[PDB]
DNA sequence: GGAGGCCAAGATCTCAATTTCGTACAAGAAATC
């Protein structure tokens, strides 16, 4: 039972983005920010605790490997248990709320529970966020424009048959047309908005509704479109994330810690070693990292931090470091009661 | 007995009492308030929803799940044999007086449209969205202690385990079928107390300076602004006094600003 | 060019990072020199017991005390630990204007 | 046991706080800090050896940890977001690979993430991003330093979780007198109603760790306080 | 043992800082084939306090030695102006000698 | 004939728009491989 303060760099391969609904709005998509956009942009903890419990999940998964009929043993509800810790079935040892250090059994017999809870057992994993070191280590990266293919290649026009052209002709004409005809609704719409600052809230009970009926509008337009829904023509809106290269520093813990645990949690980082992926916009090869922690523990009884190893996460490999987390691995290889199923 | 779904359902949906049937004899907790069978003297209504789970819910807790078209008419004709529910309802609020055991509905013209007009001979309805249920708090009397279901929503078993009743003016609990944690009751705390006194003296300040203030707490609370930008703000429009009714808590500004402006 | 040549040795030995990681590696390297070059400064001060030393520090990027956040913090590391109680009430020639902002 | 002397710690506030209600009290920070410091979760023992690092009032039975109060720069101020921790079914996650769904002429039967039991969760709390957080205690500087840099502790709700208000560049500074428990007769941190202390009425245990131990009624500060990072580091 | 009294048998005006770097220093020492990092602000008389643990140290297996390379001309000269007297008057108590070298 | 699963329907609404820039030196000792 040793309390593991993983402290270290994650430094990015390729720029590292995150959306979250309350940071991204309609002046475009925003990292998490913890106040104004001048404030410093941050990782969230949650979505590499999420990264690190599927790899974990995926680890749990290829240990206990798949039936003689080459299906997985867990169900849907072992499978969300294990997953996001949610009870569908509404079968879970629901532990009285007053001992926290309840659910030992569990714990033992389910390492994945216990380093990353579920609903009603405490997970025993903090994984905290990975903050920048800098000042200028975010950018709007992405953007661009999804370029009609047959405009910019001309020589792809002697693929499509003049039944096809045609077509083609007729949906740049819709969507140039629609195109302007949304224009023209949208400026009556900022200007709605720009009138919304005058109001007397004589006239605010009807604007909104308004400009509400201009977006209904828009989408019947849109709708019109016999060809085509969407305007190809569109021009990609940029993504914060952390640049390339950027140092963040990150902090995650495994609390007392059966070799067990430990040993999982490693296991989990040398497959997320396999795909170190943090974020979406994988299009673009986002999140793309290389880490190194270092492996501290609290000695016993005093306050100092000993440093029993490092987990340098890289693409050239994964290196473990200390012969203490090798036997936390090992444990974890060894010690096959593990009962993941319910 | 002394619970808040118990006191909703005394005040608001024991009109669909009739609409029940005999519950059966049951020994565990109600899924859907989370409070044990002793105090529902034994007795539950077991239940199949629509995710396949064997759920027993309570006599008030069970009157959010009834089908009584007859009475609550007809919520989607696409199924012309289901009425409207009260754990069901999205956009609908209820003020309940818990010591007098009436209820007021705050129902959208839709769902008022929908209502029959047998049922407002039971429970007097108000035609309010959800955008006017706080201009009805500001304007009425209300009486208290009282629950104020914002959102009856779609989260049945949320609205229930998050009911709580508002003892007095200064603390509202606005209930909108999301989940009542005490890390979330602050955006479900109305203090309509600081909020009345707050529009009270906005009297004393012109259209442009209310505008301004307004924005420039919004900006703030959001953290658009700089808080020095904030305050020469504030200072250049005399608004200071304004700003010492406001709690510093950003969230209640949020909502106290929204109770400005909307009423 | 320290930063570019150690970016070519950290490419030639494998190691993946771009050459703007290896300028923010350089510059907090020479940063943390500069820290101890300037905590040597200070020893200089403050030999005896008995010493007592008014040091003026008239660099305008030397962290203020009411700016935690200010972009070179660890400068505030020169100051032994003992002195960092003056540090916080420290007389400061230019200071940068605050006011009474009722949003306290 | 060992001489504890009021000291105020201002630490960078990197992620928004979740405030639980009641404001977090850097007593409960240091439980977790200690809980993880000496591996065991037993409330007597962790509390026994906090009292070492922290100076603990008999007659009033509450730790000198004042409660949560962010600092307010004059560029960044007290700021409204909302945590959002959103359930990511992903397509990966959502593959046989993993687990067996149950089968219907040989297809499977899509999991029903827009309502029930196996939803898409997102749930939203309220959270405030202030540049720094501050509290005031009357203990050791050198172990609360310690754990607050080392320990995976955060300010506010679930840290280890939803990574919560996290804190980095903890700096301690001396004060002069303790405001810890009491400033001008307003408390600055959950106390016992009979303590003659004025606030807002609310029901908590006084010691950590605070989701344990008969709920006492309690008076406590305003669970969101702004104060100048200036009239902070004042003294 | 003697080194509890060092500065208080010998008599010198000890501090807390000088006894913690004494046993910190003497207890790095003892590690075998280790590398100690100690930070010792101007104040602690690093001389005595690295100084200390190798006369006490010798008191086990006596052929040990202790070569203390300083950068500078100055340093240098200082510290071992200073120590010729500190070291001897020390070792006078355990009853330990001095073979004070000049290497260069 | 009962039990799973896919899909359409249900009340109006609540809100806020940054505008790039780090850091600018000295010398300790020398039988160097
Ligand atoms: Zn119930």
């Amino acid at each position: 039972m040793r309390t593991l303060n993983f402290n270290g760099k994650i430094s990015t391969l390729e720029p590292l983005t995150v959306t979250v609904k309350n940071a991204v709005s309609t002046s475009g998509h925003r990292l998490p920010r913890n106040g104004g956009f001048n404030a410093a942009p941050y990782f969230p903890g949650t979505s590499i605790r999420g990264t690190l419990r599927h790899a974990a999940h995926k680890v749990i998964v290829d240990r206990v490997g798949l039936n003689a009929d080459g299906k997985s043993p867990f169900d849907l509800a072992e499978h969300f248990m294990l997953a996001q810790g949610v009870d569908i079935n509404g079968e879970a040892e629901t532990f009285a709320p007053g001992e926290i250090n309840a659910g030992a059994e569990l714990r033992s017999k389910n390492p994945l529970i216990s380093l990353f809870g579920r609903w009603g057992l405490s997970g025993k994993v903090g994984i905290g966020n990975a903050i920048p070191d800098g000042d200028n280590q975010w950018g709007m990266f992405g953007g661009g424009a999804r370029s009609i293919m047959f405009q910019r290649d001309e020589s792809l026009m002697e693929f499509l048959e003049t039944d096809q052209v045609d077509r083609l002709e007729r949906l740049l004409e819709e969507q140039a047309e629609a195109s302007v005809d949304i224009s023209q609704i949208k400026t009556e719409q900022d200007a709605l908005k720009k009138a919304m600052k005058s109001a007397d809230k004589d006239t605010k009970a009807e604007l909104q509704i308004k400009v509400r009926e201009l977006d209904e509008k828009i989408q019947a337009r849109k709708d019109q479109k016999q060809e085509s829904r969407e305007s190809i023509r569109r021009p990609i809106d940029p993504y914060e994330a952390f640049i390339t290269g950027a140092e963040l520093s990150h902090r995650m813990s495994i609390k007392n810690a059966t070799d067990e645990e430990a040993g999982l949690f490693i296991s989990a980082l040398i497959r997320f070693a396999a795909e170190p992926r943090f974020g979406g916009h994988a299009n673009h090869n986002c999140g793309l990292v290389e880490a190194h922690w270092t492996v501290t523990t609290w000695k016993p009884g005093e306050l100092v931090p000993v440093t029993l190893g490092e987990i340098v996460i890289t693409p050239n490999g994964v290196e473990i470091t200390g012969d203490e987390l090798f036997a936390m691995v090992k444990a974890f290889n060894e010690n096959q009661s593990f009962d993941f199923t319910a | 007995m002394n619970h808040p779904v118990e006191s909703v359902y005394s005040a608001l949906t024991s009109i669909l009492l009739p609409y029940m049937g005999e519950p059966v004899p049951v020994q565990r907790n109600c899924s859907c308030c989370g409070r044990a069978p002793s105090e529902f003297d034994g007795v539950g209504f077991e239940l199949v929803n629509a995710y396949r789970e064997r759920v027993v819910h309570c006599r008030p807790c069970q009157t959010f799940f009834v089908s009584a078209p007859e009475l609550m008419g007809v919520e989607n004709p696409k199924k012309p044999t289901t009425g409207q529910k009260f754990g069901m309802w999205s956009g609908v609020g209820a003020v309940i007086n818990v010591e007098d055991n009436s209820s007021v509905l705050l129902a959208p013209q839709g769902v008022v449209n929908k209502l029959p007009e047998h049922f407002f001979d039971h429970v007097e309805v108000i035609t309010a969205t959800s955008g006017q249920h706080l201009e009805y708090l500001f304007n009425t009397e209300l009486k208290f202690p009282l629950i104020y279901i914002q959102n009856f929503g779609v989260k049945t078993y949320e609205l229930v385990r998050s009911l709580r009743v508002s003892l007095s003016a200064d603390a509202i609990y606005t209930c909108a079928d999301q989940l009542l944690t005490r890390q979330n009751e602050v955006l479900y705390m109305l203090d309509l107390k600081k909020a009345k006194e707050l529009h009270q003296e906005i009297k004393n300040y012109s259209k442009k300076e209310m505008d301004i203030f307004i924005r420039t707490v919004t900006l703030l609370a959001y953290s658009r602004i700089t808080p020095e930008a904030a305050s020469n703000e504030f200072k250049k429009n005399n608004l200071i006094p304004l700003l010492l009714l406001l709690p510093t808590d950003p969230h209640q500004r949020l909502s106290i600003l929204h109770l400005l402006k909307k009423v | 060019m320290k930063a570019e040549s150690l970016y070519g040795y950290l490419k030639e030995r494998g190691y993946s990072r771009t050459f703007e990681a290896v300028n923010r590696n350089i510059y907090l390297e020479n940063l943390r020199k500069v820290i101890r070059k300037a905590k040597q400064s200070v020893g200089r001060g403050i030999r005896s017991e008995n010493d007592t030393v008014r040091i003026i520090i008239l660099d305008p990027r030397f962290p203020e005390p009411t700016d935690l956040s200010s972009k070179h913090r660890s400068l505030e590391h020169i100051i032994p630990v003992r002195f960092r109680r003056e540090y916080r009430s420290c007389e400061i020639l230019s200071p940068a204007y605050f006011e009474e902002d009722i949003q306290c | 046991m060992l001489n504890f002397k009021p000291y105020r710690v201002i630490m960078s506030s990197l992620t928004p706080v979740v405030i639980s209600g009641i404001a977090p009290s850097l007593d409960g920070i240091l439980y977790e800090a200690l809980s993880q410091a000496i591996p065991s979760n037993e409330p007597g023992v962790v509390l026994a050896r906090l009292k070492e690092i922290l100076l603990f009032n008999d007659e009033l039975g509450v730790f000198h940890a004042s409660s949560l109060r962010f600092g307010i720069t004059p560029e960044q101020g007290i700021g409204a977001t909302t945590s959002m921790r959103c359930d990511y079914l992903s397509p990966e996650k959502l593959s046989t690979a993993m687990f067996s769904p149950r089968t219907r002429r040989g297809l499977f039967t899509r999991v029903l993430l827009t309502g029930g039991p196996t939803k898409r969760r997102m749930t939203t709390r309220p959270a405030y991003s202030a540049p720094y957080l501050t509290f005031d205690f009357v203990g050791s500087s050198e172990a609360v330093e310690i754990l607050l840099n080392h320990a995976h502790v955060g300010v506010g709700y679930d840290y280890f979780s939803a990574a919560n208000g996290e804190f980095n560049n903890v700096t301690i500074l001396p004060l002069d007198i303790d405001t810890s428990i009491s400033n001008e007769g307003m408390a600055l941190r959950p106390v016992p109603v009979n303590s003659g202390l004025n606030g807002i009425k609310g029901v908590s245990p006084l010691i950590p760790p605070y989701f344990v131990g008969e709920k006492l009624n309690i008076v406590h500060p305003a669970p969101v306080r702004t104060q100048l990072i200036s009239s902070l580091l004042r003294g | 043992m003697n080194t509890s009294a060092v500065f208080e048998s010998a008599g010198l005006s000890l501090r807390k800082v000088q006894q913690d770097y004494i046993e910190a220093a003497a207890g790095a020492l003892t590690q075998d084939h280790k590398v100690a990092l100690i930070s010792a602000e101007t104040g602690v008389g690093k001389t005595l306090g690295y100084l200390v643990p190798a006369l006490l140290i010798l008191l086990k297996n006596p052929e040990a030695k202790f070569v203390i390379a300083t950068n500078s001309h100055a340093l240098m000269h200082q510290i071992f102006r200073s120590d010729r007297p500190l070291l001897e008057q020390i070792a006078e108590q355990c009853g330990i000698k001095v073979t004070f070298s000049r290497l260069m």
